[PDB]
């Protein structure tokens, strides 16, 4: 299955 | 789904479908009940039931999407326009 | 997950399939009292369509005998000064009074209307109701 | 069965159709 | 900065009757304003701005 | 020997006044705005009158007063329309203060 | 081992009952006609759908059959009190104006949720990003009044299907039922039916949320002896 790369932990991280 | 990167697009769309789900009942999970016609907008489908062991003989999307629902066994024939969306 | 097609069946209809394909691991709080008590209709989106060519509501006219009576009565006499008081459910208008008193003297076997209709009023002059006509 | 269902009739307070100044004169 | 307590407890139940709103401080006062209006309605400068 | 439904209806004040132009009616006033007057008069909606000059002190929430009726839904379709536009509001006019 | 029986002798026995918290005797047909109820809006502002539940057009006006109506609310209530006995989340919708103030007393005074404010996009399919990501919608939603200040079903009856909340709502004449779970024909618009629902609705909850702790304490000193 083609992985589509992840989202990493939420950067603005508010 | 719809986006400007390509993998925002595929992210979207997946995430999506999970909360628009139909459910299809299948004659004895592995083909329809009774052969439907249909036509949506200028697209027209006809399937037919078919026996176990006959396989998907049908459009390449179609295939795809009987494999995602279970149907193992079934014809179909798409005429008049081939868009994909209907 | 849930299904948010609410043109696709019921709500009833895509919980209980789903519940039972397996998607939705616990059924909702209101799924049990909704099969137990379900609704006189299925809610089913339906998409309303104008009436073309001889197609007619079946909607009828809410009608009464004493229509007639009344009609006439306003016709000749007119709606008294005597107000309507509509939040009585009880009140019985000048009208009404004299529907009333018609109807009994049609039991009496006056089969005809000009005659019956003018004893009707003669009967309340006697009773001290107050009778203008337009005239 | 009841007798206080509407009946079928046709509007008895219809107002009679409004007539022109000049209707029936020659 | 000055943060809002949560709104609903462990079942999940929010505290106030207007929660649903997103507004419920703004609104339940509006509520109240209107409601003394009407009671007053029943019974009946340069410094501040 | 329950009434019907049927029954209810035959017999209620609102079916024996039959049209509702030119009707006199017994209102009473439960808003006031301003001058604008919002009289119940027992139908499913309410008139707004105007605050009469000669006796508008009188004129006080509660007060019942005389109306003669209009219409009872001022409702109209216009060009375009696929039903009709309702205001919401019957058509009345204030003829005064009901004394007893 | 004693989850099941908990459940049963408290979430599953009142479903084995046609009227449990005996909603019937909270109205009559002659109360809901002394209210006005059967009241509706000119035959010209007739919704298509909602002609089954009109008795009938009496000069030009709408008479909604109450007999059908009684049906249909004496549904209405059973399904109100069930999901308040079961601890769910009712949440009162009305956009007319004249009576926002009376439902939002009727909502805290019950112990539920009003809003009787302009609907803000995506209250109900986007609320995890409006609220928090573990809010909880509600349960049941009520509808006082189905059309928005436009004369045109509220967005949330749409949105309400969507999330898949069972709906009751008061339907006039001039109102589309489609979408609505538990639709109730009746006038809308005069105060003393819309003072009437509110009533019936309140006393509804109140009375199974009663009998929720009643049911509960029995089966608790029961319990422990
Ligand atoms: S209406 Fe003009 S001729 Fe009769
Ligand atoms: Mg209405």
């Amino acid at each position: 299955a083609f992985v589509i790369p992840k989202k990493n932990v939420p950067t603005s991280k508010r | 789904g719809k986006a400007t990167d390509r993998m925002d697009a595929f992210r979207k769309a997946k995430n999506r479908a999970v909360h628009h789900l139909h459910y299809i009942e299948r004659y004895e999970d592995h083909t329809i009940f009774h052969d439907i016609s249909l036509r949506f907008k200028r697209t027209h489908i006809k399937m037919k039931k078919q026996p176990k062991g006959y396989g998907l003989r049908c459009h390449r999307a179609i295939i795809t999407i009987c494999r995602l629902i279970g149907i193992k066994d079934m014809y179909a024939k798409v005429s008049g326009s081939i868009n994909m969306l209907s | 997950a849930g299904s948010r097609l609410e043109t696709v069946g019921s709500i009833f209809s895509r919980t209980r399939d789903l519940v039972r394909a397996g998607v939705l691991k616990e059924k909702p709080l209101w799924f049990d009292v909704y099969d137990a008590f379900p609704p006189l209709r299925e809610p089913v989106f339906q998409r309303p369509r104008v009436r073309y060519g001889k197609a007619k509501a079946p909607i009828q006219d809410i009608w009464y005998h004493e229509d007639r009576i009344r009609a006439k009565f306003y016709s000749v006499y007119g709606s008294g000064q005597r107000a309507f008081d509509l939040f009585n459910p009880n009140f019985k208008s000048t009208c009404q009074r004299f529907v009333e008193k018609y109807t009994e003297l049609q039991k009496l076997g006056e089969t005809d209307e000009e005659k019956l209709f003018v004893e009707t009023g003669k009967a309340l002059l006697a009773e001290g109701v107050i009778l203008r006509r337009v005239g | 069965s009841n007798e206080d269902l509407p009946i079928s009739m046709e509007n008895p307070y219809k107002e009679p159709l409004k007539k022109c100044i000049l209707c029936g004169k020659h | 900065p000055r943060q809002r307590a949560i709104q609903w407890g462990e079942d999940g139940r929010p505290f106030h009757y207007l929660f649903y709103t997103g507004k419920q401080s703004y609104y339940s006062l509006m509520h109240d304003v209107y409601g003394m209006l009407l009671n007053l309605e029943k019974h009946q400068v340069i410094g501040s701005r | 020997n329950v009434e019907s439904f049927a029954s209810m209806l035959r017999h209620s004040p609102l079916t024996q006044m039959g049209p509702a132009k030119d009707k006199l009616v017994i209102g009473r006033i439960f808003h006031i705005v301003e001058n604008d007057l919002y009289i119940d008069f027992g139908g499913k909606f309410h008139c707004v009158c105007r605050r009469p000059e000669v006796d508008g002190e009188k004129y006080q929430k509660g007060t019942r007063v005389r109306l003669r009726l209009l219409d009872l839904e001022l409702t109209s379709r216009f060009l375009g329309a696929t039903t009709d536009t309702t205001v919401l509001e019957a058509n009345a006019v204030l003829l005064g203060i009901q004394e007893s | 081992e004693d989850s099941t029986d908990f459940n049963d002798k408290i979430l599953n026995e009142p479903l084995k009952h046609s009227d449990f918290f005996n909603v019937k005797e909270l109205f009559s047909v002659r109360s809901l006609f002394d209210a006005r109820v059967h009241l509706g809006h000119k035959a010209g502002c007739r919704h298509r759908f909602m002609e089954p539940y009109i008795f009938g057009s009496r000069l030009d006006h709408d008479i909604i059959d109450l007999e059908q109506t009684a049906t249909h609310l004496q549904l209405a209530l059973n399904f109100t009190a069930h999901m308040a006995y079961r601890k769910g989340i009712i949440l009162f919708i009305s956009r007319n104006r004249q009576f926002s103030y009376l439902i939002e007393n009727m909502a805290r005074d019950c112990g539920e949720y009003a809003h009787t404010r302009y609907f803000r996009g995506g209250m109900l399919t986007n609320a995890r990003l409006l609220f928090g990501p573990t809010v909880r919608l509600p349960d049941l939603i009520i509808f006082l009044h189905t059309l928005n200040n436009i004369f045109e079903p509220h967005v949330a009856v749409r949105d309400a299907a969507k999330m898949n909340i069972p709906t009751v709502g008061i339907v006039d004449t001039n109102c589309n039922p489609c979408l609505i779970t538990y639709p109730v024909p009746g006038n809308d618009d005069s105060p003393l039916a819309v003072h009437l629902y509110c009533r019936l609705f309140q006393t509804a909850i109140t009375r199974a949320k009663e009998k929720r702790q009643q049911v509960e304490a029995l089966y608790r000193l029961q319990g422990q002896k």
